[PDB]
This record gives structure tokens, C-alpha cells and sequence, in this order.
């Protein structure tokens, strides 16, 4: 299962300049529409089970 | 270029960052648009290089409160914000939060979930009392 | 018991490791979201009867009075566009509950 | 073109290319000669921008 981003921190690194473009991430993220992360991290979860 | 400015080329007014981009335009074009329908590069019309437009910094704003029975205190949260970018939010740029006195620092953080100012990041764990994210939580404590 | 067990072990990495679609019940989860989402930006793109989709072209071309009838168009449509996506977000969340 | 001595015949209306000049349209709409000036996607307001 492959996911379209996780909330993990969008730094104004990337997305500024090329990755603008070519990302449908960024083209949501620039009209107001974000992702935000799950409570618990993949490692809590692997944790409890 | 590098700076967030109300620009308008040859009449295409908008608001963002100019930053110098790699794209190849063909000599009859002059705007890049985007999925949206809103342009995301021009061609400036006094010397012919391209420049990416991208909107100036934002994100979400949360606050973390014991509650106004238990404290008037409360922790900050800049949502999908990297730490460098609440320095870019000094007064000299106007932010929409008139309000800034966390800028001060000293007790800044770094989540996955964003900057998070005004709590004291400690080593120790604790059953969740607020959840911030990212296996992230915060608390009212001596 | 032991060698059977170790072995139907040893075929659920074997068809994990071998098929591209047995997460289908949670690659139509993310599909659903970022379908649900794409669309929305592309809501953005249409008129609703309005000159043009952009406020920019609007408030650019057309005098405070003139572009009100043109933005409360955009507005409309918008406010419709995301209604439809929390309506549907609403539902669809009570399928993952 | 607006004190150009003789106009076409409605029947063949002439068509005059303007080009690679500055348009300032407040001289044009401040004068009070025009009987109507109606714009139709833009405001005669604008024009200068
Ligand atoms: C926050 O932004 C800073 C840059 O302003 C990031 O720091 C860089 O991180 C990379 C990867 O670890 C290093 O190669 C660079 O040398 C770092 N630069 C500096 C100036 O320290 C930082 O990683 C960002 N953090 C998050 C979570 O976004
Ligand atoms: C019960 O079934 C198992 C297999 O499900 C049988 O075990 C196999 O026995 C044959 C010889 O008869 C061996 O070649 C296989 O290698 C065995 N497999 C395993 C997993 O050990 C078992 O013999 C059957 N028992 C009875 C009483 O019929
Ligand atoms: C703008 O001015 C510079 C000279 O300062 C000139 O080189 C350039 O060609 C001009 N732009 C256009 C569209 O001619
Ligand atoms: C907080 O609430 C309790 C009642 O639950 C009350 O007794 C107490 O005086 C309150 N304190 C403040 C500062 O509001
Ligand atoms: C947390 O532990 C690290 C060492 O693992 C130490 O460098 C850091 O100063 C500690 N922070 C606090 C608040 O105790």
C-alpha cells in the first residue's frame, strides 16, 4: 500500500520552486486542503501489536 | 525575488514569492498554469527569464490549554511549519495573528505534526493528556 | 501441528511477497481520499458563470461593484464544492467507524 | 482614430491594428465628448492597469 502523503512536515524545502509543479500535494496544499499526521506513529502501532 | 510581494505582470496581479525557475517556455508563451487553473510561473517582460510564483508562507494555528479553570498559559502550534519560518514571522512582515510574543523563543520544538512554542520538551513519557501527533502529547505539569 | 503451521506461515509471505493487489480493501481507502481531494482542486478550475475562474482576473479587470456579482458566483459554486467533499467525508468516515 | 477626418460606411467598417504603444484610456473616458462608452468584459475604470 502506497500512500499520497502522511502529514510528516511539508518544510517549505521541497515544495518551493520545482516540486510545485509535478506534485499534486502541492497544488492541495497551496488551495488550503492539508493532511495531518495519526496520533500514533507506525513504530506505536508496531509497538502495541 | 526570494521575498513574498504583491506582483503583477503585464496586468496579472496576485501575491507570493518570485523564485528563478528551470522551466523551458516556448517563445509564444509568457504564463504556466497549474491543476487549478491558477498560474504557477511567468516570463518576465523586460528581461525574458521565468520565475516560479509560489504563495507566501501559511499553515494552520493550534492552541494547547489546560483549560482557563487550571491556567490562562497556553502552547502554540504552527501547523506543517519547519522552526525557520516562525522567525520569518517578525512584525516587520505583518502576519494575520497581530499577536507574536511567542516569537521570543527559547522553548521552540521541532514534530512531524509542526513548531510547537511555549511547551518545555521533556525526556520523560506519560499516558496522552492533549494530543499533538506524531506520537506527540502535551501537559499541564510542575 | 507445528510443521503445518510453519509452513501456512511460510505461504503468507510467499503471496504477500508475490501478488500486487491483496491490500485492495486499503489501496481503495487511500484512493478514495486522494480522489476525494483531487477533485476538489479541481473544482477550483471552473466558472460557475462567473468571467473567469480566477479572483485575480476579476478584481484586475472589473470595478468594486461590478466584480461582487462575479466573486458571490465563485463563492457559490465553492461553498457547494465543499459542502459535497464534507458530505461525502462525513458518510464515507462512518464506512471506516 | 477617433479625429480622423473621414469614417467607413457601417457597410464596410474599417479594422485598424494598434500595437507596441501605451494606451492611456483615462484621457478617453475622462472626456465627457462620448455619448456612451460601454465595456463589456472589463471596466472602462481598469483599463490604465
Ligand atoms: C528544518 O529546516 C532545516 C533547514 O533550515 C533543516 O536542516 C537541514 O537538514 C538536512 C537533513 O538532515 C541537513 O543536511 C542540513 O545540513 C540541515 N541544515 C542546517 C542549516 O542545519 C531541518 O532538517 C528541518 N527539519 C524539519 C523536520 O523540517
Ligand atoms: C495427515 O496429513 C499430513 C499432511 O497434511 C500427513 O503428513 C505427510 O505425510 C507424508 C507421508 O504420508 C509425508 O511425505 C509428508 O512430508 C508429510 N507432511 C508433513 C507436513 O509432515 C500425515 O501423514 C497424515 N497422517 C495420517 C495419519 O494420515
Ligand atoms: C526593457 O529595457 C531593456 C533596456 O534597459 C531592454 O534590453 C529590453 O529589451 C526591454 N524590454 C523589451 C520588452 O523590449
Ligand atoms: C476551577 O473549578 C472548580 C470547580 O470544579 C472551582 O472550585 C475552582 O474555584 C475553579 N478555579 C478557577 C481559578 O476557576
Ligand atoms: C534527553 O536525553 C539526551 C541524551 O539521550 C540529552 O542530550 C538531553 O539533554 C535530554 N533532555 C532533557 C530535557 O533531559
Amino acid at each position: 500500500v502506497t500512500l499520497a502523503d502522511a502529514g510528516f512536515i511539508k518544510q517549505y524545502g521541497d515544495c518551493l520552486g520545482d516540486i510545485a509543479a509535478r506534485d499534486l500535494i502541492c497544488a492541495q496544499k497551496f488551495n488550503g486542503l492539508t493532511v495531518l499526521p495519526p496520533l500514533l506513529t507506525d513504530e506505536m502501532i508496531a509497538q502495541y501489536t | 525575488k526570494n521575498k513574498c510581494v504583491n506582483f503583477n505582470f503585464n496586468g496579472l496581479t496576485g501575491t507570493g514569492v518570485l523564485t528563478e525557475s528551470n522551466k523551458k517556455f516556448l517563445p509564444f508563451q509568457q504564463f504556466g498554469r497549474d491543476i487549478a487553473d491558477t498560474t504557477d510561473a511567468v516570463r518576465d517582460p523586460q528581461t525574458l527569464e521565468i520565475l516560479d510564483i509560489t504563495p507566501c508562507s501559511f499553515g494552520g494555528v493550534s492552541v494547547i490549554t489546560p483549560g482557563t479553570n487550571t491556567s490562562n498559559q497556553v502552547a502554540v502550534l504552527y501547523q506543517g511549519v519547519n522552526c525557520t519560518e516562525v522567525p520569518v514571522a517578525i512584525h516587520a512582515d505583518q502576519l494575520t495573528p497581530t499577536w507574536r510574543v511567542y516569537s521570543t523563543g527559547s522553548n521552540v520544538f521541532q514534530t512531524r505534526a509542526g513548531c510547537l512554542i511555549g511547551a518545555e520538551h521533556v525526556n520523560n513519557s506519560y499516558e496522552c493528556d492533549i494530543p499533538i501527533g506524531a506520537g506527540i502529547c502535551a501537559s499541564y505539569q510542575t | 501441528i507445528a510443521n503445518q503451521f510453519n509452513s501456512a506461515i511460510g505461504k503468507i509471505q510467499d503471496s504477500l511477497s508475490s501478488t500486487a493487489s491483496a491490500l485492495g480493501k486499503l489501496q481503495d481507502v487511500v484512493n478514495q481520499n486522494a480522489q476525494a481531494l483531487n477533485t476538489l482542486v479541481k473544482q477550483l478550475s471552473s466558472n460557475f458563470g462567473a468571467i473567469s475562474s480566477v479572483l485575480n482576473d476579476i478584481l484586475s479587470r472589473l470595478d468594486k461593484v461590478e466584480a461582487e456579482v462575479q466573486i458571490d458566483r465563485l463563492i457559490t459554486g465553492r461553498l457547494q464544492s465543499l459542502q459535497t467533499y464534507v458530505t461525502q467525508q462525513l458518510i464515507r468516515a462512518a464506512e471506516i467507524r | 482614430v477617433f479625429n480622423a477626418t473621414r469614417f467607413a460606411s457601417v457597410y464596410a467598417w474599417n479594422r485598424k491594428r494598434i500595437s507596441n504603444c501605451v494606451a492611456d484610456y483615462s484621457v478617453l473616458y475622462n472626456s465627457a465628448s462620448f455619448s456612451t462608452f460601454k465595456c463589456y468584459g472589463v471596466s472602462p475604470t481598469k483599463l490604465n492597469d
